[PDB]
DNA sequence: AGCTCGATTTTT
DNA sequence: GCAGAATCGCCC
């Protein structure tokens, strides 16, 4: 059984209404996308804020009667994202900086892409969908909508049933909800303008929703592709090809020796994708416990409502790395420019990158003329990163584009230029601003841009094959300690590290490596890692006994280890934020593209070109290619889904008359029902490896694994203790004047040890022979790079030095992921000038004035040495990934995939990326006690 | 280059050479002369990645520019020196 | 199971759907544990060859030309063997067998 | 593709009467058209 | 029909057919034998 | 009446 | 600039 089959009838969509005297503006605003002088916005769907407490996310939904006495079931789950459209002007803005609207409408039409085209119908006015007596002016209008569904409410194709509200309690808030039906369920036919439409509405889907997707599969026409996509859903069209004649090519790939099958490949690449992503995302989903906003655990210590939205605050910070190097890396999917070729013959064809490239001029399947391209534009100067190309990353949507730009609030400056107080009443106050006009100098997204202008990457236009950066949720099986996958079923390298830390919890020693009791001086500080010594070389012992008397290949099955993390297929598992929709999405969009690429090199060789443009070949083949890929896709090596039957079991189900609800009359009748479709692929996990092992076979790279041997005199500063030997300094050496660093030092080459006036002499010597030995039996046995910040990981590095060992494995390092993770820190507000407000400033002694007494949030990262840890507190993940294919085994001939773990391009992503083959980054940030309880 | 790694290459260039004198006066001076009164608010996390490789030093500078902070002295390498230089036993092992 | 007749004869429902179920036998039954085959390229090496005036031939008279020559067909799939299996070992876990 | 066994009481005398015992044909090759 | 060059038809079977292999333990009894 | 088996090559 | 890999599940 499965959780469509599980799912019960319902309306397509809902209304929300909520009262504007008790609903708690300040805190949705803080999750939101307002800009200012907007008339629609985006919110999250979370349970207790915007839907009541126990919410269906998954529907069978009733959307077709055939006649008045049969209904048809869909199974869909609902859409991530709430709009928000009536009285919107009381929700506040997440930006304060004006203009936007039109500089997001200037800049989509220099790009060639498509705007909003409204029907020419009025909006349906309040009265047509409000429940009876309330007032319009006294509610907060807002639609959540099934994803299957969802064209239809953008072309006005539902219909709002008020007869039928239903009262909800959300949160504190008495509020109202009113159902909403595709009109094929009135076979008779409902007048046009009964039919809901809000032109607002449609718009802000046009910006915030189908424009990303069309810039995903690089088409311009986007109201074509939400056609494409509408009767996709309504009319079963999934085997048939459709995106072809939308497509555009570069000058690279009409030039290219192989341009006939190029056309073809990147063609079938786009209709796969459009065929698969929306049935993944309409699948039915399990409800995560983040979904739950009064169980979140952030808010435990807050007192009324300040205290609550400073709160918020300080989680949106933590996110902020996320979104911010998503913007400034090179190799961002924000910024992929189509399909190139070569390599190895699987990886011939691949991925691409540059926003030149997408400046540049196009032409059309057929090699007609299509674009005609744009020379460019601003404070970062010619050939550089401009505006434009944030307004670019944003979709052209002023909707996300203020809260990109909230998230760059949050970043520090990198200078590689006038004091920030003498730009902003100096350049920022000018009337030549096409934004402010100078009358908002301090929040201008102008100024926004000058103070991070050396952290936006270049401007590229070449085909080089690099990795992509993804963003997203993490699934609940991560293999990250120091040898990943090793023996992690069948005792298991899991329960060999649980057996380790129960032996360190007997010391006194707890999961993140505190002490129940710090050490008092020299004795102490010698005790306690003796202890913690020979509770590691005791372990070791009972598991290499387990190894040989179950005869296990253990010294091979190092070998072949590798790290595992896996990123998430849930849309609800995401963080509760509309820009993490679009990187979920395009994320998606674009692994199902590198997937397909083999697969349609290798039929399309089979299956020639012969001079047919892509649309003509697409024709014949593409209902073949369909069922390849299906086969060839799945459960090889990168992504795993479930196929499965939805079934209904009753004959009949309790529903509304429809007919009497549209004449006002409420009652109800056992309607019979059968399901419109049966198949559903339920999507898993997609899985990101690294190996850890260098076997020394391939001769050019052993220079940058190769362990030595000398006895070097950084032995102990860099060696195994010298951050206790720091954290324990003022209780080893009593107010001695002396930094650690120097006190080691000394001793490495002078051999000698200051002796506290009272303590006693031998005591010292001891402790100076421990800090010797141990660092010279380190330097000589240790093939994991790090220095270890506590007890736990000093006890890990001890254990995994063991077992490497005893696979002979000696005369390399292995290699490393390491995290680097939020630290949020209040600054003064001298750099810092979006705490103005819209403010007018008229000198820069009045600007050091007004900030002298103000603090900003901002955020920097530190670098974890150990993964694992954050691993289990289920974290916000971005990565850089390649998806490479190989053949198979033993004479096999088919194709298996691996997304392998790459590197991120580009100066100004993280300055603990500034300077390598054995060490490689992954950003986190933790959900257990944030959003999830512990 | 961006100058916070300017910063860095130079604080590793004295740490490196620095020998028979312990070095957080030298730091101190090449800190105060590089961001002068910004070093008043000089974070754990921004200090750690100037110090580089001998992150471990960090404590021991903030420390010592609250010493400055508190003294009431301008932010220049000459006043730090004038205040700083106003303001043992040893066994040898085997 | 996927793609039901729903009342077609087999010739309707083979004109829309045999194309596609080639490539699914193609995939499934080479190499599965029964049938083995080598899929192959031909090619001819020279872009003429000595061959008779076949014209000239047909009328009585014997000589060689250089015709122009190029493959009609270019794929082969050569057979390889059918495998018969017979398991060695009784385990005694089938409990009515024993 | 698995052994079975021969239908027909005709086949063979030796198959007149089992799950343990399964018979097959062979006629040898080498030195009759093949040199050894 | 006519049969391939690679069957495994002694008591057991593919038994260690590839790695000493079954095949080579019966080339050195075959040997003791003729001894 | 008459096991269960993820598969390919290798080839003596 | 920045390896190599037949794959699925299982979840202690
Ligand atoms: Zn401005």
């Amino acid at each position: 059984d499965n959780l469509g089959s599980q799912s019960q009838p319902g309306p397509c969509g809902y209304i929300y209404f909520y009262p504007l005297a008790t609903y708690p503006l300040r805190e949705v605003a803080t999750l939101g996308t307002g800009y200012a002088g907007h008339r629609c916005l985006t919110v999250p769907l979370l349970c207790g804020i915007t839907v009541e407490p126990g919410f269906s996310i998954n529907v069978k939904a009733l959307h077709r009667r055939p006649d008045p006495n049969c209904g048809l079931l869909r199974a869909t789950s609902y859409h991530r994202d709430i709009y928000v459209f009536h009285n919107a002007h009381m929700v506040p803005p997440i930006f304060e900086g004006p203009g936007l609207e039109a500089l997001c409408g200037e800049t989509r039409e220099v790009f060639g892409y498509d705007a909003y085209s409204a029907l020419p119908r009025e909006s349906s006015k309040p009265g047509d969908f409000f429940p009876e007596g309330l007032d319009p002016s006294a509610y907060l209008g807002a639609v959540a909508i099934t994803e299957a569904f969802k064209e239809r409410l953008y072309s006005g194709n539902l219909v709002a049933i008020p007869s039928l509200k239903q009262e909800v309690a959300v949160g504190q808030s008495a509020s109202v909800r009113v159902p909403l039906y595709d009109k094929e369920v009135f076979p008779e036919g409902v007048p046009q303008l009964r039919q809901f439409y809000n032109s607002d509405l449609s718009r802000c889907m046009h910006e915030a929703l189908y424009t990303g997707l069309a810039q995903a599969l690089r088409v311009r026409r986007v109201g074509k592709l939400v056609e494409l996509l509408e009767k996709q859903s309504l009319q079963d069209q999934a085997k048939v090809a459709k995106v072809a004649p939308l497509k555009e090519f570069p000058a690279s790939t009409i030039s290219h020796p192989d341009s006939g099958a190029l056309m073809i490949v990147d063609s079938a690449a786009c209709e796969l994708a459009v065929s698969y992503a929306p049935a993944m995302l309409e699948a039915s989903h399990e409800t995560p416990a983040s979904l739950n906003y009064d169980s979140w655990p952030l808010f435990a210590d807050c007192e009324g409502p300040e205290a609550r939205v400073a709160a918020l605050h300080r989680y949106n910070a933590s996110l902020a790395p996320h979104v911010s190097t998503q913007i400034f890396a090179t190799n961002s999917v924000l910024y992929v420019s189509g399909v190139s070729k070569s390599e190895s013959l699987f990886n011939s064809f691949y991925m691409t990158h540059g926003l030149g490239t997408l400046q540049e001029g196009t032409w059309d399947p057929c090699r007609r003329p299509c674009f005609s391209g744009w020379g460019g534009p601003g404070t970062n100067g010619p050939g550089n990163y401009a505006v434009e190309h944030l307004v670019y990353a944003a979709s052209f949507s002023p909707n996300l584009l203020a809260r990109y730009a909230y998230y760059l609030q949050f970043c520090q400056g990198q200078k590689s230029v006038p004091e920030t107080g003498s730009y902003v009443a100096g350049a920022a106050a000018s009337p030549m601003c096409s934004l402010c006009e100078g009358r908002a100098p301090a929040v201008c997204l102008n100024t926004l841009f000058f103070r991070l202008r050396d952290r936006f990457p270049p401007v590229m236009s070449t085909q080089r094959r690099d990795p992509y950066v993804i963003s997203g949720a993490s699934g609940s099986y991560n293999e990250t300690d120091f040898l990943g996958n090793f023996l992690n079923f069948i005792y298991t390298y899991w329960q060999l590290n649980q057996n380790l830390l129960e032996r360190l919890s007997r010391l006194g020693i707890d999961a993140e490596g505190k002490l129940e009791k710090e050490p008092h001086g020299p004795r102490d500080f010698v005790k306690m890692f003796k202890d913690v010594d020979a509770a590691v070389d005791a372990e070791v012992v009972q598991f290499m006994n387990s190894m040989a008397k179950n005869n296990i290949t253990y010294k091979d099955l190092v070998k072949s280890c590798y790290h595992v993390m896996q990123y998430s297929c849930n849309p609800f598992a995401q963080p509760a934020c509309p820009i993490f929709t679009q990187l979920f999405y395009r994320s998606l969009l674009t692994i199902l593209q590198d997937i397909s690429l083999p697969i349609c090199m290798c039929y399309e060789n089979d299956n020639p070109g012969l001079g047919q443009s892509p649309p003509e070949w697409l024709k014949g083949h593409y209902q073949t290619l369909c069922t390849n890929f299906r086969s060839l896709a799945i459960d090889k090596g990168v992504l795993t889904a479930k196929e499965a039957k939805v079934v209904h079991g009753e004959p009949t189900c309790d529903l509304p008359d429809l007919d009497a609800a549209l004449q006002g009359r409420v009652y109800g009748r056992r309607l019979p029902v059968r399901m419109s479709k049966v198949l559903m692929l339920c999507p898993r996990n997609i899985k990101i490896k690294n190996r850890v092992v260098f076997t020394g076979e391939n001769a050019a790279l052993q220079n940058s694994f190769i362990k030595s041997t000398t006895r070097r005199e950084n032995y102990i500063i860099n060696g195994p203790y010298m951050k206790f030997l720091n954290t324990y300094h003022k209780t080893l050496f009593p107010d001695t004047k002396l930094s650690s660093l120097y006190l080691w030092h000394n001793f490495s080459r002078r051999r000698s040890v200051p002796v506290p006036s009272g303590a006693s002499a031998e005591e010292y010597s001891d402790l100076a022979l421990f800090v010797d030995g141990g660092s010279r039996a380190h330097e000589e046995s240790n093939v994991i790079d790090v220095v270890p910040g506590n007890l736990v990981t000093y006890a890990k590095q001890r254990l995994n030095n063991a077992i490497l060992k005893a696979c002979g494995q000696t005369q390399f390092y292995i290699s490393l992921i390491q995290g680097l993770v939020p630290r949020t820190q209040s600054v003064p507000a001298r750099d810092y000038p979006h705490v103005l407000g819209t403010r007018a400033v008229e000198s820069a002694a009045a600007y050091a004035e007004a900030t002298s007494s103000l603090t900003a949030t901002t955020v920097v990262c530190a670098a974890t040495d150990c993964l694992s840890q954050v691993c289990k507190a289920r974290p916000v993940v971005t990565l850089p990934v390649t998806i490479n294919k190989y053949t198979g085994v033993n004479g096999n001939n088919q194709i298996f995939q691996a997304g392998n773990l790459g590197y991120f391009m580009g100066r100004g992503v993280d300055r603990n990326l500034l300077q390598s083959m054995r060490k490689k980054f992954v950003f986190a940030t933790p959900t257990l006690g944030l959003t999830v309880k512990r | 280059t961006y100058e916070i790694e300017n910063i860095r290459a130079g604080l590793e260039a004295i740490i490196s050479q620095k020998q028979e004198e312990d070095c957080v006066f030298d730091v101190v001076c090449n800190l105060v002369d590089a961001m002068g009164e910004a070093c008043a608010s000089l974070t754990r996390d921004d200090a750690e990645y100037l110090l580089g490789r001998f992150s471990v030093l960090a404590d021991s500078v903030l420390e010592t520019l609250a010493t400055i902070a508190s003294s009431g002295i301008e932010w220049t390498a000459e006043a730090a020196r004038d205040f700083l230089e106003g303001v043992d036993n040893f066994i040898s092992v085997a």
